[PDB]
């Protein structure tokens, strides 16, 4: 088990926006009847809309930097961004409970945008490790990605059983057999496909920097570098800052 | 609070009064050197050209309007009633489709 | 009370800005800014605290190595300076006022200029995201026109980051309004350049900026008509965001100018792109519900990306000439590549109307093509390694048993 | 930098700045929001205001934004040499009046490119060449000749005549469109109905 601390790793955190896989619900006729602007909305167009996914890092319910958009990319039959966003924040400046909000947007009319979803996935998961691989976050509908702690739009909650076991397989903790796992893995793929299909919500896929300039084998871990006398005195010998303030002023 | 605020000489005074009167009547500040005058003259000629061009464009537009007539109110009312009937029938059809 | 704050709290907050942890520095700056805004009286000893203790004290945070400190300073500069100015008024009820005002103005101006030319781009974008038009009072009309605007016009040179150009187009309106019309001629070519940018969201932001500046009355009349003549083609752009920003700008212009101006200039420009004549131009809906269909994205991207764009447009205009009766016939192209590319485009079903729309968009296409070509720690890790050890123990026992 | 020889026109067109200094607050020592309004002057009347500066909050020595060409060349008779300055002061959207000056720009004394005041309830103006306050051979060139001056005057007169004719034609075209406006109401109703019908058909 090899790892590099978050404090030492001084680069920009990068995130890949994959494909928003799901089905998008529409309104009734009366809604467009009362508000004709819905006809020209993005959702009411026959082809997939040109959505763009903003991203902002939060911490303790406080925004940590400006959001980052996705470069314009046309869509014909699917939402496949496959873009490597660069985040303003760096690894040593991410607090423990940092969480990345990701909001989808769509046109509503001249000079207006309307959120078409929202997801919030923690960066430092259990055991204080930076989440890696290809995680498929959930999509809460018609709500901007909420950054408050605890989040009101969480990303990730027998599918759970197989999620844990697959991890233990590739971390070396499992019995060794070739054909059996070669078939079982396709089985899990089909099971996950069915589970995703059944779920009514959308699901936005996302990937972290599993492969970087350094060996992929390493992982990131949260880290930081911080009877003569009985009655305590915690400032016995320091500078009198008020004295200095008065001396400097006049 | 409130507050308030000999021939050579004759010809010089005449010129000064003329300059003050011109400055008061117009928006150009007299007097002016010949380079300033030349630049100002060029600018004024260009402005006159632009203004005359705009006047000609307005004349053309007034002509095109003169060619036009005013539409009848009866036909517009008939079209409005037809559109209202169309809207009502469309609403009924939409409700039927929703129920189905 | 105020005196308690000034005597006992501020000299300790200033000491927390000189800490090792960058987050501590940012938090110290935020708390120092919040605390000082509470003061409403000036003790006799605190007559001149701002220009001698606080502003010099937090000066080093404009050049700190970590980007979080610089972001904090860029976010809190607008509010700190404004509290300084209000502080001087309180002392007045108690050195000429004008000289002190000038000194404070110079300090603020220098720090703003220092922030606007930092290596990172997030710092620059934040300075404009929270009070770039506010500090425009600490510069003046002439100093802003010769320093602030000059530094903001060099952001459009960066061809590797469209976020910065978008930020400039978003925040230029306030500075343009403050600096007056003496800057109108400067920003016209820059706005024209933006509307032919490689990244399309930059075009959207430029259209929004044009609309905003046209609503406040900051555009000359001929410049307004020129921009209307240049933006009319966008009503048939394949992209939707631009196809709506153009509508917004055109409606705003139709509202601003007089009725005769609208009927004389705007409508003749809009004739090709509206299926039927309209009356309620200022209403957005009556304009959107009349526009013709756009140019399908496939043909647009095939025509724009293909090399030798000039010959393609030459032959397209020759075919248009033939179709309009200008010439008796359309001769075949000289270059076989142009013929093959025209065949490919025509196989996608590009309609004659699509050819007309492509030709009307030619100016935007060529400029866009050339530009595009050039372009909590120890315990957490203890738990993690304990999980690793448990998993490895189970692993080895199970494998050995197998 | 103001050469003090006469014939230097000093009108409202050259004036772009205004400020106040040492305003006395009658209701205690509280600092007051301020904003000024400028008026035309006459022996019989003090006309309505034609300017209104943005509100400067928490200040007794305001320095408002520069007023280019007075209110910009928009039917403003910027050649008037006399005008009146009024200053409003108060807090929380309730405002009183505290200053009233009838200033002829010619009588203003010159100070050097730096605002300075010494009397309470004062206003300091700013022209092209600097700031004015209340009163408590090798470099020579050739001037235009009479013929060129006549040509310049005539060009200005022609410009103004054509502008007046343009305004006349504009009013005429607006009037012609006005008569059709009655039918334009029915046409607007028809347009709205057609748009809604299109939406309904698509849905």
């Amino acid at each position: 088990f090899h790892y590099i601390y978050s404090c030492d790793l001084d680069i920009n955190v990068q995130l890949k926006i994959g494909s928003l896989e799901g089905k998008r619900e529409q309104k009734s006729y009366k809604a467009v009847l009362e508000d004709p602007m819905l006809k020209f909305s993005g959702l009411y167009q026959e082809t997939c809309s040109d959505l763009y996914v903003t991203c902002q890092v939060f911490a303790e319910g406080k925004p940590l930097a400006l959001p980052v958009r996705t470069s314009y990319k046309a869509f014909s039959t699917r939402w496949n961004w496959n873009e490597w966003l660069k985040l303003p924040v760096k690894y040593p400046d991410l607090p423990r409970n940092a969480q990345v909000a990701l909001t989808i947007w769509d046109v509503y009319g001249p000079g207006k945008a309307v959120p078409v979803g929202g997801t919030t996935v923690s960066l430092f998961g259990k055991y204080g490790m930076f989440r890696q691989g290809m995680h498929d976050l959930k999509v809460w509908p018609n709500v901007e990605a909420d950054g408050s702690e605890p989040t009101k739009t969480p990303g990730r909650t027998q599918m759970s059983r197989l999620a844990k076991l697959t991890k233990a397989h590739r971390q070396g903790h499992m019995v060794k057999v070739d054909w059996l796992d070669r078939l079982t893995f396709r089985e899990i793929e089909m099971i996950n496909e069915s589970e995703k299909r059944s779920s009514n919500f959308m699901y936005l896929m996302v990937e972290f920097r599993c492969v970087k300039c350094d060996d992929k084998e390493y992982g990131i871990v949260y880290y930081e570098k911080d009877e003569l006398v009985k009655v305590p005195d915690p400032q016995m010998s320091m500078e009198n800052l008020v004295e200095s303030k008065h001396h400097k002023l006049a | 609070s409130r507050r308030f605020i000999e021939n050579l000489s004759r010809r010089l005074k005449v010129t000064g009064d003329l300059f003050d009167i011109m400055s008061g009547q117009t928006d150009v500040d007299h007097p002016l050197c010949e380079e300033c005058t030349d630049t100002l003259l060029d600018q004024l000629d260009t402005q006159l050209n632009v203004t005359e061009n705009e006047c000609q464009n307005y004349k053309r537009c007034l002509e095109i309007l003169e060619q036009m007539n005013e539409d009848d109110s009866e036909q517009l009312q008939m079209e409005l009633k037809e559109l209202a009937l169309e809207e009502e029938r469309l609403i009924q059809e939409l409700e039927d489709v929703e129920k189905n | 009370s105020v005196e308690i704050l000034l005597d006992r709290i501020t000299p300790y907050l200033l000491h927390f800005s000189n800490d090792s942890v960058p987050r501590v520095r940012a938090e110290a700056l935020r708390t120092l800014t919040k605390v000082l805004a509470l003061v409403k009286e000036v003790p006799r000893n605190d007559i001149n605290i701002y220009p001698e203790y606080i502003l010099p004290g937090i000066a080093h945070l404009a050049q700190d190595d970590a980007t979080i400190v610089r972001l904090a300073y860029a976010e809190n500069i607008a509010l700190l300076a404004e509290t300084a100015l209000r502080f001087l008024e309180l002392v007045q009820l108690k050195g000429n006022y004008d000289t002190e005002l000038q000194a404070l103005h110079e300090m603020v101006q220098q720090k703003v200029v220092t922030l606007l030319s930092d290596p990172e781009n997030i710092v620059k974008q934040t300075l404009m995201e929270n009070g770039i038009t506010r500090l425009c009072v600490f510069f003046g009309r002439q100093k802003a026109n010769d320093v602030l605007l000059s530094h903001m016009i060099t952001f459009l040179n960066d061809k590797n980051d469209w976020h910065l150009r978008g930020a400039f187009f978003d925040s230029i309106v306030g500075v343009a309004a403050y600096v007056g019309w003496q800057s109108s001629s400067i920003l016209k070519p820059l706005l024209q350049q933006g509307l032919s940018d490689a990244e399309e969201f930059v075009i959207v932001k430029a259209l929004y900026a044009l609309t905003c500046m046209c609503q406040l009355g900051l555009l000359q009349k001929p410049h307004v008509y020129e921009f209307a003549s240049d933006i009319a083609p966008f009503l048939c752009h394949p992209n939707l965001w631009i196809r709506y920003g153009a509508v917004g700008f055109i409606t705003v212009v139709a509202r601003q100018i007089s009725t005769a101006d609208v009927y004389c200039k705007l409508m003749p420009y809009l004739d090709p792109y509206i299926t039927q004549p309209i009356i309620q131009i200022e209403r957005k809906l009556v304009l959107l519900s009349v526009l013709k269909e756009p140019v399908s994205r496939s043909i647009f991207d095939y025509a724009l990306r293909s090399k030798d764009i000039t010959s393609l447009f030459r032959h397209l205009h020759m075919r248009q000439k033939k179709r309009n009766g200008s010439l008796p016939d359309c001769p075949p192209p000289e270059d076989p590549a142009i013929a093959q590319l025209l065949k490919k485009l025509l196989s996608q079903g590009m309609t004659e109307e699509e050819e007309d729309k492509l030709l009307a968009l030619k100016d935007f296409m060529m400029k866009s093509n050339k530009a595009k070509a050039n372009i909590t720690c120890k315990t957490e890790l203890q738990q993690l390694i304990q999980q690793k050890r448990e998993q490895c123990n189970a692993e080895r026992i199970a494998k050995q048993m197998m | 930098l103001h050469v003090e020889l006469p014939s230097q026109q000093r009108r409202l067109r050259h004036l772009r700045n205004i400020a106040a200094r040492n305003i006395v607050n009658r209701n205690g020592h509280q600092l007051l929001d301020t904003y000024f309004t400028l008026h035309l002057c006459s022996t019989e009347k003090i006309y309505k205001e034609f300017y209104r500066s943005e509100v400067i909050k928490n200040s007794l020595n305001p320095t408002w934004r520069s007023l280019d060409f007075g209110i910009m060349p928009d039917r403003l008779d910027t050649s008037v040499s006399c005008f009146v300055v009024k200053i409003w002061g108060g807090k929380e959207n309730i405002y009183q009046l505290l200053i009233e000056w009838k200033v002829c720009l010619d009588g203003l004394k010159y100070l050097g490119q730096q605002i300075h005041a010494r009397n309470q309830n004062e206003i300091i103006f700013g022209l092209n060449d600097g700031y004015y306050g209340a009163p408590f051979q090798n470099c020579v060139r050739n001037s235009y000749d009479v013929f060129s001056l006549l040509r310049l005057h005539r060009a200005q007169c022609a410009i103004k005549q054509t502008q007046v004719t343009v305004q006349k034609i504009g009013k005429e075209i607006e009037e012609k469109l006005r008569l059709t406006s009655t039918s334009n109401e029915l046409k607007k109703k028809s347009e709205c109905l057609q748009l809604k019908i299109l939406v309904l058909q698509n849905e």
